[PDB]
């Protein structure tokens, strides 16, 4: 009586149940694991807070309306302030982590709409100015708020044009990245497990984000007659196999 | 190898063509799941689509130019093209760039070919024979100030001398600092409020300096350098969506404003053929 | 001293030749490789992942909407969409498949075309997708369409339908770039019965459509893509 | 025959002949069998 | 091997020289069936009549020309021969064409040799040294518009750079779409009422583009390109009647009107020697 | 570096010589051969088929 | 010795030394013996 | 080859970090004598610092 | 005479290449080596000897 | 393969792979053990 459909994920002191899942994706078919010695470089023993950092943090909720263009969060940024995960983050020189991402959106059998939930490794954004204008730090570190693709261009911020993925590629091809759809008629959640993907064994958690999670409405939300025209979307994310190394004074970052 | 097996009528409870794309999978459906097929063999291996093959041919990565002329009274050799210099990079020209950016991280050895041809746009009695000297000036090492500085001694820095009209060829191991080169980097060099974003900060490869060894003749001679790059021993990770809009800058993803629609509009209906 | 003779071609530079060269950095030790998920070995590995087709090409500036094929409730017998199968051009051209095919001169193989339905769960519909092999015109009505490769799709719990365009061909390779002799057919879709919405519901519903290549597929003779060009070298 | 001492100086590599699209085409956590229902 | 065996007088009921040609056979009659012969050996193998040998020597297949000159103010490089281009084909010149069309389908690898020589028809101080760059532009890939377009980057398209006066040589595998190249094709590309007839539609091989890499000197330099083609690994099917009338077009069988009698008229009688 | 000497004829192009060359299309896979009746191997095979002689050349 | 990797790059092929004119000179359905009458 | 071995807390009478430089020696002290380390390998031979290489171009 | 083809790079001088050359002094016999204390093999050997740092740079 | 007769004409030497800093880092007459007191 197991269905692909019902699932339970327990991680730390927190549990999620979905009764309307559509399997789960594990990026590149690899599950998060700690850093092996053969791959290690820094000689420091690392710190593995385990259950105090590897639990589920639910970010603040978004509201899908007929005019929504899509939202974008960066990792580990989105979690920069969650509990002890965040403290560890500002206090060590280097850290490394994988995540379980669970995006939630329920409706009824009269609604229609379909969101794309995708994880993009190394999502370098484009400046809407063109040329070689850079995208300032603050703009690519929105924190739990994430970036709202239907917000206005700002100065020093990225471009927010959806048919171009914020980088000069077409929305249609985002499907080459680990992703899952939430089609109100099928699905009510999306779950993706992200292994740590980098060109170095461990890195800085503040100067470099290693994935952007993106939720994009593709088939517009259509509510039943005289229904309220909107649904909330909630994102809950859990660091998994986290390791921190090179402890010290506590980083100070712009803004 | 069979490309298609033989398959006949079906009346089952087992439907391989109905799936749920919401899952993120592309189910491996074949012609024989939905029509009646006959056996056929592949006769093919997919040899020429190997990434080593795809990135393994020489591509032009840079065209520069230097001239041989009397430096007498020149206050700025660099500025007179008495010796140009190139900030090594692999995204200045776009044919090869779009190919590499199909991947996120890439690792390979490089084979460089350098072709140098001379031009004599204004009245010369003859064509002189010039020897070019291209130096590798990695970051931290004195960079040439005049076309005949102590720098050119290049006692510790690899340099090649070849003749204009000829070609020079040598191969450099993968010089990246990390395990792969980042084709993309969503980071900064530090948490500064105004530091540049992108890979410009990561792809710190240093520059390469060219000059003519010959002193000047009576006429002036323009030498134009073309650098070709071939990846050998390629390794590529994490495929990405291909580049759709035009490029504007080395190292940023930025596209131009008021660009044009990249998807061709139908001449007719959705229903049109 | 061993006697030699040099042949025609000596001194040429062929960008496609593969030989040994002296290393400029004798004895240098590259950084160790660490493990990174996601390694690609063949472009054939990636063109099997499906991506969305902007089938609804009828707009005037690129929009998220050209990915949506609309469906109308209560129409009978009528046609949902049509397209030829020049995978290197037209709707296909910006898709990952289209985009890679363009790096090669010839292609052969089967294509997988699937449609995922997004209408309310309490609605229902039966569509017919038809592949018309080279030699006939794009079908003009379902009767015409239904006599070639087709699948009646019944919209249900299982949200997507995967149609295969089996390789139908005399010549074993076709050019990517639109050739006549080498042309592959048409793909059309019609109401089999009709879309029906539940009460309290209204308007258009949309289908999303994807394209990917079957394991069947072959691409050969690499060349340059018409999809990218430039007028001056970029700088930093 | 390599005439040179360093590995970078050798010619192009030889075909992976690796090929495994499943990391890209089927990264699902619970295995899907073709023919069995997608969602149970 | 015996070329003739010894044979003596015959008075038989078994007549090998009477046959019925209406049958379509050529009965294998020998000297020894009708005169008295002596033994003799062949001393010969028929080596130099092998089709590999017959089609295996280089033949000139194309002569084109490009010039190096100041492109300043040229509105159409292609038109100034600032870079010509050739619609690859193998019937433009006729010596080799008649040889190939002795067969209906032919399959082979090609070895190309390209000789480039320079001419300076009007007053120059000297002869410059130019490098030619010939690109393979298969069909579907951007074709060059100026003599220094992004196209020439040729990041994915094989190109060779050699010096004028020298020769370039490389070999291309059999690139046909079918199992053999059709020397003839009695068909159309589709059932259109006005589409072209012939092979022109089948022998879609794309074109090859040449240019000089050098910028301009003070004088102008004419470079004339000659492409030679040698078939290697030849396979030929279905022999046909040799070409009798002159050729008029690449790819059609058409002969010129009011052509001349191709059979030499006797100077004398049927009875004449 | 192995010492060599080049002989007279170096650099010449003889249309009849038979040597190896680099392939411009590394790794390309040609179309499979299918069977076709009629293969010719030697011109000596075909000159044994008889054909008509315009003997009456007097026109 | 081939110095190159691809087959197209090898020299000319070597003599068929096949040679069988009968597909061209005697494509008759019922075999004709020299010396026996052509038409029986 | 290990570049660093794994080493944990220490509370000893054996102090490798106190020396007398007046002796003229450079005592071979390592990270693992004064912090807690994890194993890591060298992955490197020191090829390009050989004097033959240094004076050989 | 063995057929050859020369590749791109022929005739170049790369200061970092390592090949054989004819000896200008054929048959000459170098002075014997005697023992000398102190041989260095790697620069890695010497950067492990400590030296003083002008830390007080303020002059 | 050496093509030449004299030893000077051969290419560069090959890595010492000798490496022993103690003549430079620990030339003390009485051996010092790390961890034992420097001056007893
Ligand atoms: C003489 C002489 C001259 C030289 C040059 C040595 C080569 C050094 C260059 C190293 C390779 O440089 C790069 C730069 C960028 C990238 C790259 N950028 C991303 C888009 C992808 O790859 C890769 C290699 O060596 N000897
Ligand atoms: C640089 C560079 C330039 C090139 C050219 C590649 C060769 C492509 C040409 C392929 C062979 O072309 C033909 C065309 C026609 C025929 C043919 N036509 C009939 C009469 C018979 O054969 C055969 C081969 O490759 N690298």
């Amino acid at each position: 009586g197991y269905s692909d459909r019902v699932q339970q994920i327990t991680l730390g002191n927190s549990t999620i149940t979905t009764q309307e899942a559509a399997n789960a994706v594990v990026c590149y078919a690899e599950w998060p694991e700690y850093l092996p010695d053969v791959d290690a470089s820094d000689v420091n023993k690392t710190s593995k807070p385990d259950t105090s950092v590897c639990r589920f943090y639910t970010l603040d909720s978004k509201t899908w309306t007929t005019g929504s263009k899509g939202w974008c969060w960066k990792l580990p940024d989105a979690l920069k302030d969650m509990g002890v995960f965040g403290q560890n983050m500002f206090f060590h020189s280097l850290g490394r982590s994988g995540y379980t991402v669970h995006v939630q959106c329920n409706a009824t059998k009269f609604h229609s709409g379909c969101l794309l939930v995708v994880v993009i490794p190394e999502h370098q954004l484009a400046s809407h100015e063109g040329g070689n204008v850079s995208v300032k730090y603050t703009f690519t570190h929105p924190g739990e708020r994430g970036i709202d693709l239907s917000s206005a261009n700002e100065v020093g911020g990225p471009v927010k044009d959806v048919l171009y993925n914020m980088n000069g590629t077409l929305l249609g091809n985002l499907l080459i990245f680990p992703h899952q759809f939430i089609n109100l008629r099928t699905n009510n959640t999306a779950t993706i497990v992200i292994p740590y993907i980098n060109s170095v064994p461990i890195d800085s958690m503040t100067r470099h984000n290693n994935v952007s999670l993106m939720v994009i409405p593709i088939a517009p939300l259509t509510v039943p007659t005289g229904a309220t025209p909107s649904l909330p979307i909630t994102v809950t994310i859990a660091p998994m196999c986290t390791e921190f190394s090179g402890i010290r004074s506590k980083s100070i970052v712009p803004q | 190898t069979v490309a298609s097996i033989s398959s006949g009528p079906k009346h089952t409870q087992k439907v391989p063509i109905l799936t749920a794309n919401e899952t993120g999978a592309t189910m491996p459906v074949l012609p024989s799941d939905s029509i009646e097929t006959r056996t056929t063999y592949m006769h093919f291996n997919g040899s020429e689509t190997d990434v080593e093959c795809f990135l393994g041919r020489a591509a032009c990565v840079h065209v520069t130019e230097i001239q041989n002329k009397d430096a007498t009274g020149i206050d700025n050799h660099r500025e007179a093209k008495l010796f140009n210099d190139w900030k090594i990079n692999l995204s200045s020209l776009v044919q090869l760039r779009k190919k590499l950016e199909l991947f996120t991280y890439v690792r390979f050895d490089s084979e460089y070919t350098i072709l140098a041809t001379a031009s004599q746009p204004d009245s010369a009695n003859y064509s002189s024979n010039l020897v070019v000297q291209a130096m590798y000036v990695p970051p931290g090492a004195p960079n040439p100030k005049e076309w005949d500085d102590y720098t050119w001694q290049s006692a510790s820095n690899p340099s090649v001398f070849f003749k204009v009209g000829d070609t020079s060829r040598f191969s450099v191991p993968y010089v990246g600092l990390a395990s792969a080169y980042n084709c993309f980097y969503d980071g900064y060099s530090h948490d500064d409020a105004e530091t540049q974003y992108g890979i410009t900060v990561l792809n710190h490869m240093g520059s390469m300096a060219f000059r003519i060894v010959n002193e000047h003749d009576e006429h002036k001679t323009l030498v134009k350098i073309r650098v070709y790059h071939r990846a050998k021993h390629v390794e590529a990770w994490i495929p990405r969506a291909p580049r759709a809009l035009p490029y504007t800058s080395i190292g940023r993803t930025n596209y131009p404003k008021n660009t044009e629609p990249v998807i061709k509009k139908r001449k007719g209906d959705i229903k049109s053929y | 001293g061993l006697p030699t003779t040099t042949l025609p071609g000596s001194g040429q530079f062929l960008t496609t030749d593969d030989r040994q060269s002296p290393s400029a950095l004798p004895n240098y030790e590259p950084t160790p490789r660490i493990h990174i998920p996601g390694k690609v070995h063949n472009l054939l590995e990636i063109i099997q992942v499906d991506t969305l087709i902007p089938m609804n090409n009828t707009h005037t500036k690129d929009e998220v909407n050209s990915y949506l094929i609309p469906l109308n409730a209560n129409r009978q017998n009528e046609q949902v969409f049509g397209t030829n199968l020049f995978i290197g051009d037209g709707v296909f051209k910006t898709t990952l498949l289209g985009e890679i095919v363009q790096y090669y001169t010839h292609w052969s193989g089967s294509l997988r075309f699937s449609l995922m339905y997004t209408g309310p769960a309490l609605s229902s519909a039966k569509l017919i997708l038809a592949y018309t092999p080279p030699g006939a015109r794009g079908p003009q009505d379902r009767r015409e369409a239904m006599l070639g490769t087709h699948v009646v799709w019944d919209i249900g719990l299982q949200s997507t339908i995967v149609m295969t365009i089996p390789w139908t061909s005399g010549v074993q390779f076709r050019y990517t770039d639109p050739d006549t002799y080498t042309s592959a057919g048409f793909l059309s879709c019609w109401y089999q019965t009709s879309l029906i919405l539940p009460p309290e519901t209204t308007g258009q519903v949309y289908l999303l459509s994807f394209i990917s290549a079957c394991p069947d597929f072959k691409l050969r003779l690499m060349k340059d893509t018409q999809t990218i060009s430039q007028t001056v070298a970029l700088t930093e | 025959i390599n005439y040179y001492k360093d590995a970078a100086s050798t010619s192009s590599a030889g075909q992976s002949l690796s090929m495994d699209p499943s990391k890209f085409t089927e990264p699902v956590k619970d295995l899907m069998l073709k023919g069995a229902p997608a969602l149970n």
